[PDB]
């Protein structure tokens, strides 16, 4: 079984070809990048203080 | 008796799959929002502007009046 990527053309369907060009020129994917890495800054973060937490480990 | 690890009973289906929400008001209803935007702020600026010149109109009456 073999499911492979990528065997597909955006389709020139009239509204498909100015949703790609509002990406194009509207760069809107790039701001839903932004939008995931703004949610990981509003995160805690999964650190550890070391010097009074030491780190775990395994018998 | 026997002690290892064992899968116990059987376990819950992990999800395997892409998925992409895809929303976000797709090229023709922000395109129009952002031309509709683009003409607001032009007629306020024309409304503005022409207040603005009269405005100027003013100060020129002011040094015309001061000169002699």
């Amino acid at each position: 079984t073999y499911k492979y990527v990528n065997l597909r053309e955006p389709s020139m369907d009239m509204k498909s070809v100015t949703d790609r060009a509002a990406q194009t020129l509207l760069w809107t994917e790039l701001i839903r990048g932004l939008g995931m890495t703004l949610s990981y800054l509003f995160r805690e973060p999964a650190t550890i203080n070391y010097p009074f937490e030491k780190g775990p480990l395994s018998p | 008796v026997k002690q290892d690890m064992p899968p116990v009973g059987g376990y819950g289906p992990i999800d395997y799959k892409r998925n992409l929400p895809r929303r976000g008001l797709s090229g023709y209803s922000m395109f129009a929002v952002g031309i509709g935007a683009l003409l607001f702020g032009y007629w306020s600026m024309m409304r503005w502007n022409r207040e603005r010149r009269r405005l100027q109109i003013e100060d020129f009456e002011a040094r015309i009046a001061l000169m002699p």
